[PDB]
Formats: structure tokens, sequence, C-alpha cells
């Protein structure tokens, strides 16, 4: 009942804010205080629209409330009680259609994440098996595949055991908090590892190309060791200040402690991509290559770097308020996010020329033995 | 100029007077050698895993 | 006993592997360059700035060590020992300016050699002053030895020669285009050519080599990432 | 609010748990 | 005005040689060995893989005890491996980074290496005082070294790339006998089992048999259409096989003065980089430029099998004295042992 | 054994037409490239023209470009160089050069001082 207690506190807090704003502010319906959100006195105003209070889990900010003044008497009267009452039937926010959209979005994640691990365990198995393909870049590729499987494995088990079962959340075992803590760290490890190869690609193509040798001891610390600090700070701050059931919530602004550096890390990756593209454009300029074919090659190079650098998170950073824009954002953003592992494995393991040629040679070698 | 041609021709005379036996005898001798030492070829006739060092 | 011998062998192998790793840390930090060209091309002047079969010239620029090998002392026939220079970062070529046709055919044979397809070549069109004097005196001519200069037109794309007369620029860019046509006639995008107009007293040649090696390594890194 | 794209799966997970197993407001009668 | 007479005499001698070769030939090897059981399909797997080289491997030489082998690569290192345990016994940093060949002494005390420096360096391994250094630096060749073989602890035969082979003499630094007669660079040479003759395959599509004691060419064998890249004496010592750049292997005879059999396949066109024989002389394991080695039945000229386990082209291969295993070295800095 | 035997070549007036046919033997003709090399007195060996395998790519040097017309008769094992409109600067000893490796276009070392597979050659001179 912590969320209920938290929601109850916001009702009185909003009442004080409403009273303070009304006191400061100096065919006329009298001002009346509504339980959830007050209505200031209006001079015969009909259909006054404001967004939903969303102080409770049921409500959502997308819908909005309305009422009318002086259309009948001075205020609208509810027929059942013959008393002033505001229509909140559209603020239900849980409809057969809203639930339907979320389920088709959840099942898309499960199918995509399951397929992502399927394409990544084979990709990881190939790289470790084939010693010839081994290189400094491959070691970073192996860590990306390792952190992709772990992040996807934690996500899928979170959506089939914790979320469907409300009894587990109600008791709030100390073990359930550990699962969310590891989910935060593993997901932060995946995002921070995107910056690591974003640096490596930038430190190879653009700057310091001559020096092939570079120590990876600072890449492992940034990839794995560094994300521990934001995660362990989040655990302390949440427990002392805002502790929910199983620490599973998105209402709090404290989530930016773990989502702040991640956004900053991906922003830097955007700057690295622009420098690489500029170098790539310059590189093909000196060859005097045809401009018509030049644009297509540049487009392909950017698109294949989209899943590796995790660049989609900055191209569409915030959700769309409009319902149609929101539906498009939900169906496109989740498709890229949940299938990112599949795209990364396909491009960098199922399409590489050196990887393919080694596979064809070894397969022909196997068929001769058999 | 002229010495290399003379040396080539003299070497040709040296190579012209050598003995050349019938090729059938040479082929028979080579086949006999191959068949005589065939049992001592681990690559040709497989050796058991116990009797090879590369295990 | 076997135990002591095995322990000693393991210790020696560990020491040798440590030495191999230490030597690998410095082997990959040095780029090997093959300095090749026809005789009397002025490459000896660059060499002397700093008999055997291979001359080693160790020079560095921008903290990067370069290892240039002069092949003087070998015989004229080179279809066998040229295969050893397949891991070199670049093959420096010096052309003197039918002495030009021999260099053109040599560069052609280099370009399509199956073991030299990966390696790129840096082209040094040496002796520009001699070419300018020859084309200004008028004692000899290039049209008779190349029936393409009559119809040839100056490439308007690039001619940054302020003090040079039109005729010398035409001759220089005609030789460069003759080399580039062979270079790009059968390329596969795996190796490229880098023409350069250098004199016999140019101190920038090491900077040209450094920049071309940087471009070669950058393009190789781009290729390994499948961007290009 | 956490409208960032990074916290998208968690938002979907919160919606399912809070909706499939409700945390109704019953606003229709004797309600504001 | 003797040029025409000399050319006519040379042509007449060549015609006489051809007639003599035709007279001594009555039945080909194919029509005399078509009564034996075929060997059948054979297959060997990589028992050991030796790693540690940084550049392409150009040569390797097994020891006389089938235990140690040396390998030379273009990173200026001479690694003496242990085949049984995959251990690096020695690692000699050469002063030249372009070594083209290597050798192992029959007694194992010394090793040799040569490349694009016209110098053969002898390294003393049997000394144990914490240092392993070069004993003698043999100089005097003009062309690049291609292949060197040890006759004794004091004699080594080298095949330079200036159409000349020389018999050296360590502990003095000067040559003993110089072999001349080739018109192209000598790419390989192989000593006879009895250490009295040796053949040399040059870039003139011809192989010459030399007498070590005297220093004069005995017989010249022709028939190949391109440069001979490798050679290997038959274990009997009365024959040898030549690997050329025309994608054909030919087996010559020291007594018939003419070729015996050719080993060519229509579906492969690649130069042979190395040729070696098994202990019994029945299989001809010749490496190719298409990244694998092919095993040839010498008697029937039928391919018994193929060893495809190398990422790059095989530049050297050699069967041990006892015939237990065959080691092939490719340009991918990997040394593999096949059994 | 490779034996390239040439034909033609004699004292003719300037502006005449000559033919040099090379009789290839000892190797498969339609597997190798072929070149033409001439050695002017007092000068080094020079490359005249080359014809690729099966007569696909024909190229001449600058001096003789647009003058000579090579032809490879693979069946008859011969190679021509149909000279026409000769000049007193074309007096040189001509050889046919077999190209070192089969099915390869690198075709190195053709104009070397000592080339094993190069033919004997015939003397071609023009005067009055």
């Amino acid at each position: 009942p912590f969320l209920y207690v938290v929601g109850r506190k916001k009702m009185m807090d909003a009442q004080y804010k409403c009273y303070d704003r009304m006191q400061q502010l100096p065919p006329y319906c009298n001002r009346t205080w509504d339980g959830w959100l007050c209505w200031d006195d209006t001079p015969a105003g009909v259909l006054s629209y404001q967004f939903c209070p969303d102080y409770f889990p049921d409500f959502d900010p997308s819908e909005k409330v309305t009422k009318y003044c002086d259309e009948k008497g001075v205020w609208f009267k509810h027929p059942e009680n013959n008393r002033t009452w505001s229509n909140y039937t559209m603020c239900n926010a849980f409809t057969p259609e809203k639930l339907k959209n979320a389920y088709v979005l959840y099942y898309l994640a499960i199918v995509g994440h399951s397929l992502s691990i399927f394409t990544l365990v084979i990709s990881l198995g190939i790289f470790v098996f084939f010693r010839s393909l081994g290189c400094q870049r491959v070691t970073l590729h192996k860590n990306m595949f390792l952190t992709y499987i772990l992040n996807s494995m934690i996500i899928i088990i979170h959506l089939v055991e914790v979320v469907p079962n409300g009894e587990l959340v109600r008791r709030d075992p100390v073990s359930c908090k550990i699962l969310h803590f590891f989910h935060q760290y593993m997901m932060a490890c995946n995002y921070f590892w995107m910056l690591c190869e974003g640096i490596y690609l930038h430190t190879l193509i653009v700057v310091a190309v001559f020096t092939e040798k570079q120590r990876l001891r600072w890449y492992y610390l940034l990839g794995w060791g560094f994300p521990l600090v934001p995660t362990t700070i989040h655990a302390i701050t949440r427990a002392v200040y805002f502790n929910d059931n199983c620490w599973l919530s998105v209402e709090t602004h404290l989530l930016y402690i773990i989502h702040g550096p991640v956004m900053a890390a991906l922003v830097v990756n955007f700057f690295f991509l622009l420098n690489i593209v500029r170098v790539l454009v310059t590189k093909m300029r000196e060859t005097h290559e045809a401009e018509s074919h030049m644009y297509l090659k540049a487009v392909k190079a950017t698109m294949i770097l989209v899943p590796l650098l995790g660049i989609q998170f900055v191209v569409f950073p915030w959700r769309p308020s409009n319902k149609m824009l929101g539906k498009i954002y939900d169906y496109v953003m989740h498709s890229l996010i949940h299938f990112q592992g599949f795209f990364v494995a396909t491009i960098y393991c199922f399409c590489n020329n050196e990887v393919q040629t080694t596979v064809k040679r070894q397969w022909a070698q196997f068929k001769i033995q058999w | 100029s002229i010495a290399q041609a003379r040396k080539l021709v003299e070497q040709l005379k040296m190579e012209a007077n050598i003995d050349r036996i019938k090729v059938s005898k040479a082929a028979a001798d080579l086949m006999a050698y191959c068949e005589a030492h065939a049992k001592e070829d681990p690559l040709l006739t497989p050796v058991p895993a116990s009797e090879n060092p590369f295990r | 006993d076997q135990r002591n011998e095995e322990k000693a062998q393991r210790e020696a192998n560990k020491k040798i592997e440590k030495q191999l790793q230490k030597d690998k840390q410095v082997y990959r930090a040095t780029h090997r360059l093959l300095l090749l060209g026809a005789g009397e091309s002025g490459k000896n002047t660059i060499v002397k700035q700093m008999t055997s079969g291979i001359f080693e010239t160790k020079f560095q620029v921008d903290k990067v060590n370069f290892h240039m090998f002069d092949v003087g002392a070998q015989r004229d026939e080179r279809r066998k020992w040229i295969q050893c220079f397949n891991d070199v970062t670049a093959i420096i070529f010096v052309v003197a300016s039918n002495r030009l046709q021999a260099a053109l055919k040599l560069f052609d044979s280099i370009w399509n050699n199956k073991w030299l397809r990966d390696t790129s070549v840096i082209l040094f069109l040496n002796k520009q002053d001699l070419l300018a004097e020859k084309v200004l005196a008028g004692k000899s001519k290039i049209e008779d030895y190349f029936p393409e200069f009559a119809r040839y037109t100056t490439p308007e794309d690039a001619t940054p020669e302020p003090g040079e007369d039109p005729r010398v620029t035409r001759a220089k860019y005609f030789i460069r285009d003759e080399f580039l046509r062979i270079s790009t006639a059968s390329g596969d995008g795996r190796h490229y050519c880098y023409p350069h107009f250098t004199c016999s007293v140019d101190t920038e040649n090491i900077r040209r080599v450094f920049n071309d090696c940087r471009d070669i390594i950058q393009r190789m890194h781009l290729r390994q990432y499948e961007l290009l | 609010k956490c409208n960032t794209a990074t916290c998208a799966t968690q938002r979907l997970a919160e919606f399912l748990r809070h909706s499939s197993n409700n945390f109704p407001t019953n606003v229709g009668s004797n309600t504001p | 005005s003797e040029l025409d007479q000399l050319r006519q005499e040379a042509e007449q001698l060549k015609n006489q040689i051809r007639d003599a070769r035709k007279a001594c030939a009555d039945a080909t090897l194919s029509q005399i060995t078509n009564n034996i059981d075929p060997v059948g399909r054979i297959q060997m797997r990589t028992r050991r893989t030796l790693r540690g080289h940084l550049a392409k491997i150009y040569a390797m030489h097994w020891g006389t005890d089938s235990r140690l082998l040396v390998s030379a690569s273009q990173d200026g290192k001479l690694i003496i491996w242990d085949s049984y345990t995959t251990n690096k016994v020695h690692a000699i940093p050469l002063r030249s980074s372009w070594v083209m060949t290597c050798a192992y002494a029959p007694s194992g005390n010394y090793v040799a290496c040569g490349g694009l420096d016209n110098i053969c360096s002898i390294y003393n391994l049997k000394t144990r005082e914490g240092n392993v250094r070069v004993s003698r630096e043999l100089a005097g060749h003009t062309g690049y070294l291609s292949c060197c073989r040890f006759l004794d602890d004091n004699q080594i035969v080298t095949s330079s790339g200036d159409t000349t082979c020389a018999l050296w003499d360590i502990e003095t630094g000067q040559q003993t006998t110089t072999f001349t007669g080739h018109t192209g660079d000598v790419m390989s040479l192989s000593l006879a089992p009895d250490t009295r003759l040796f053949v040399s395959g040059a870039c003139d599509a011809s192989a010459k048999l030399w007498d070590v004691r005297e220093g004069m060419c005995r017989q010249t064998f022709t028939g190949h259409e391109s440069d001979i890249n490798a050679i290997c004496f038959f274990p009997n010592g009365n024959a040898f096989a030549t690997g050329s750049d025309d994608a054909t292997c030919r087996l010559f005879d020291l007594r018939a003065d003419q070729e015996l059999m050719t080993y060519s396949h229509d579906n492969i066109i690649c130069g042979i980089t190395s040729v070696s024989f098994s202990k019994s002389g029945r299989l001809l394991l010749a490496g190719y430029d298409d990244f694998n080695c092919n095993v040839w039945d010498a008697l029937k000229a039928d391919r018994a099998g193929v060893l495809a386990g190398h990422d790059n082209r095989v530049s050297c291969l050699g069967v041990t004295d006892d015939g237990m295993a065959v080691a092939t070295g490719s340009w991918d800095s990997f040394l593999k042992i096949w059994n | 054994q490779v034996q390239l035997q040439e034909s033609g070549g004699g004292l003719v007036q300037p502006g005449g037409s000559l033919r040099l046919s090379c009789a290839a033997s000892g190797f498969t003709f339609s597997n190798y490239k072929m070149n033409w090399v001439r050695q002017a007195p007092g000068k080094g060996l020079e490359w005249v023209s080359d014809i690729s395998q099966s007569g696909a790519s024909i190229s001449y040097t600058g001096s003789v470009k647009g003058r000579f017309t090579i032809s490879r008769d693979n069946a008859k094992n011969t190679l021509y160089l149909q000279m026409n409109s000769l000049k007193p600067e074309d007096t040189a000893v001509y050889y046919c050069a077999r190209c070192p490796a089969p099915f390869t276009r690198d075709c190195f070392d053709v104009t070397s001082t000592t080339y094993a597979y190069r033919g004997q050659g015939t003397q071609v001179t023009v005067s009055s």
C-alpha cells in the first residue's frame, strides 16, 4: 500500500497547491472544490478541458477531463444524486483497446528477445570456435554478444514470472529486489558497452589509426566495472527515499540516476557516428567515385552502424503525446529495441566476408572428412 | 658472346654419351622398391594409435 | 626423470613465449615499406639520406617507426623474390622521367600479381626538372613515342601548378594518367595507387609516405568493419 | 515520468502488472 | 663466323639425345603399373598445431630424430619446436627479417638460414652458456638464397638465386666447389640419400644432377612448362619429383634420363610450392597455391586424398625420416602436423 | 622443352612489309600470354607488343601503335607480327617471349637480359 499511501499524499498536496493558486488569484458558476482536481469559477464556460489528474495507477495522462457551466442552472447535475459531479468516464484509461495494444507489444518483445538469443548464442559460439577469426575487435564483439544474451535473458524471465504474478510482489521478498538490481546493472552494462565499441570504432577509423595496439583493460572497466557505480547509488537512494514493492516502478524521477549516464553515453555515440560518416564521405571523395552511387554507400554504412552503436535511442528520445504518433512510436521503437540483438548478430556475424569464407571452407573441409 | 655457346655444346656432348637403360626396367625397379617397403609406411598403411607418438 | 625434463621444458617455453610476446609488441608497431623502381630513377638519393642484397633504412615520423627496404644487389629477374613483399604496408615506386614504357609494364605486372593484389603502391614521379627541361628544349618529343598526346586534353579537375607552363603540366598529368589508367583498369577495390610529383631534392617525401600509409591503414580498418 | 526510450520495456512491464492485475477507481457514482 | 656451326652442332646433339631417349623408352609407367591394387581414399587429421610465428612461414626442416623441427618466418625468428609436446625449445632472433629458407644439421648441433641478404648464417645450438649466437656468416653469393642443405658439420650446400649452386665449408668461410650451368634462379635442391649427388630445380623448367665430389652437371631433365618451385629425391635415390608452376608434378628417373609420370588434374590450376615423398615412396604429398596439399599416388598418378586445413597457401612441407607424420607450413603463420 | 623458333627478317627498303612467325613447341599454346621484344644495336631490350590468351586484349608500344597487327593461331602453334611501313628506327633483333606462368596476367620478367623461355630470334634490318 506504499503506492496508495504515496498517491494519497499527492491528493492533499495538490489541494494545497490549488488553494494557494486560488487565494492568490483575485452567467457565473460558483467555484467548487472537486475531490481530485478543483474547478475555478467560470463565466458560463462549457466544455472546459484539462488533462487527467493521474494521481492513481488506474488513470493515465493521455486522456483529459471536461465539464460545463451554466448549460443547466450554473453547474452540471448528476441525475442519480442531483448533485454537482464531473464526468471522469473517459479517464478510465483501462479499456479493451488499450490493454489489447499493450499485449501485442509484450508478445512482440518475448518473440523478439527469444529470437535475439537464438541468433546470438550461435554467433557467440562461432567466434569462440573459429580461432582464425580472432582479433582485437572480435574480443569486443564477444563481450557485446555476452552482454546481449544476459540482458535479454533477464528481461524475458522478468516478463514471465515477476510481472504476471502479483502475489510475489505483494509479499516483497528481499530476493525480488536483487532481481531488479541485477536487471538495472545488466541493462546498464549493455548500454555502456555500446559506448565502448563506439570509442573503439572512433579510435580506429578517425583518430590514432596508426597505433593498432591499445590496452583493453580500460575497456573492461568501463564496460563492466563502471555501471556498478550508478546501480549501487540507485539502490541506496531508492531504499532510503522511495521504496516500492520489489522496487518495480517508473513513476519516480530517481530512475534518472541509472538512466542519466546511459543517455549521455549514447549521445556521445551520436557524435562519434557523425565523425565516422564525415571521414567515410571524405575517404570516397578522393577516389573520385560517382556521387549517385556515393549516397547509397554512405546510407548503407550508417544503417549497419545503427544497431551496433544503439543510435535509435537518441533519434526518437521522447514519446509522442498524439495517439497515432504514440502508436507508431510504440510499434517502431520496441521493434528496434527488442530485435537489436538479432540485427547486431546478423550484420556482424552472419554477413561478414571473413566469417562467411571461413565457414564455407570449414564446411567443405567437413564434407570431405565425412 | 661465343664462349657460352661452346660451353653449352660441350655440356651437350657430355650429356649425349651417358648410359640410358630401358624405361621398363626402371619402372619395374621403382615399383619393386615401393612394394618392398610398403609395410614400413605409417602414412600409407595406418599405424594403431598405441604405436604413434602424436596422440 | 620425465618430471624434471617436463618442468624445465615448460619453464623454457614460458620464457620463450614471454620473449615472443615482447617482440610482437614491437613488430606490430612498425610498418614495412618496399622501395622499388627502375634504375637511375633517383631513389638512391632518397636512400643515401637515411655488396648486400637488402638495405635497411630505419626512419620514424610522428612517433611511428617505418622500415624501408632497398633491394639493390639482387639480379634483374624479380618474379620470385617479389612475392616475399606481400605483408608490406605499401610498395614505394620511383619512375624516372623507351624508359617510361618499361616502368609502365613493371607497374602493370606488379598491379595484377595474385600475391600483390592486397598491397597498395605509392607512386613517385621523380625527376620533374629533367622532364620540364626536356619538354622545353624541344630536342626530343613524346608524341612520337606515345600516339595519345596529340588528342590528349588537360584534365580541368586538378592542375594546381601556379608557376608551371601549360606544356609541362600536360606532360606531367599525361604520365600520371597513363599510370592511373593501368592502375584503375582492372582494380577490385582492394588496393589503390597514390601518384605523387616529387623532385630529387624534396624533403616532403617522408611526409608523403607517412600520409599515404595513414590512408592505407585507415581504408583497411574501414574495410575490416565492412563500412567500405 | 521516465519517457526516455531507454526505460520503455520497464514502462510496458509496469502497465501489464498494474492493469492485468489491477493495483477500478469507481468514479461513476458517489465519486468526484 | 662459327655461330651457325655451333648452333647446328647443338641442334644435332639435341636431336641425338631425343633419339636416344626415344630408343630407351618402350612402355610408359601407366601401362606397366595397371595390375596393382589401388591404395584407396586416405585421410589424415591435424594432430598438432604449432603457433607463435608472426609472419608467413617460408621453410621448415625436420630433425633427424623426428623430435625437433625448425621453422623460419619473415618476422626474423627461428623457432625450434618440439613436435610431441608443442614446446618452443629455442627462438633465435635473426638479424635479417627476410629469411627465405632454413636447415637442420644431421647431428642437430647447428642450424642454417638464408634469405634476401645473400648470406647463410650458421647458429650453434649445442653450446650451453646462456647464449646462442651465429657461428659463421657465409658470404659470397650474389643472388638471394633459396634453399640450403647440410652435408656434414663442416659442409653445407646452398642454392642461390643467381643460377649458381655452391658447396661451402664452415670454419673457413670460403667455398669449395661452385656448380654452374643453370639459366634461371635456383629455387630448391635436395641431397641424395648417399650424399654424393643433388638435383636443383631452377626457373628454366629444367633440373640438373650435380656431382658433389667433382662439381660438374651429369644429366639435365626437361619436360616441365614453367619454373620448378620444389624438388625432392625419391627414397631409393634413383628418381626425384619436380613441382613446377604449370600445375603439374612430374617424376623423373636418374637412369632413363627422361620423365616417368605426370600428376595433373583438370579442375585445379595452381603452382606447386613444395614436394615431398613418404617413407616408402608411394605417396607424393605436394602442396599447392589453393590453400591445401594433395597426396598423389606416384605409381598410378591418381589422387589418394587432400589435406585441407590451412587458411593460406602452403609454402613448405616435409615428411619425417621415420615416416610417422608430415608437417606443412602455410603463409598464415601456422605450422600443422598431419598423421 | 620450350623452343620458340622464329622466321623472316632480311634486308628490305624503308617503308616495306615484313612478317615474323614464331613456331612454338614443347608447351600448350592456348594457356600463356605472348609478347614481342626487340633489341636495337647499342641499346637495351625493349617491349614491342603483347597479346593476351585467346587473342582477347591486343596492345602495342607507343612507337609501333597503329602499325603492326599480331595474330595468334592457337591450333597451328604460331604467332605473327605483320610489319608494314617500316622505318630505319625499326632495325633490331626480334624475339618471341613466352610468358612465365599459365593462366596468369602478371607476366613478369619478359624483357630481362637473360630470359629462359624467350626464343632464339631473327635479325631484322632495313637499309638501301
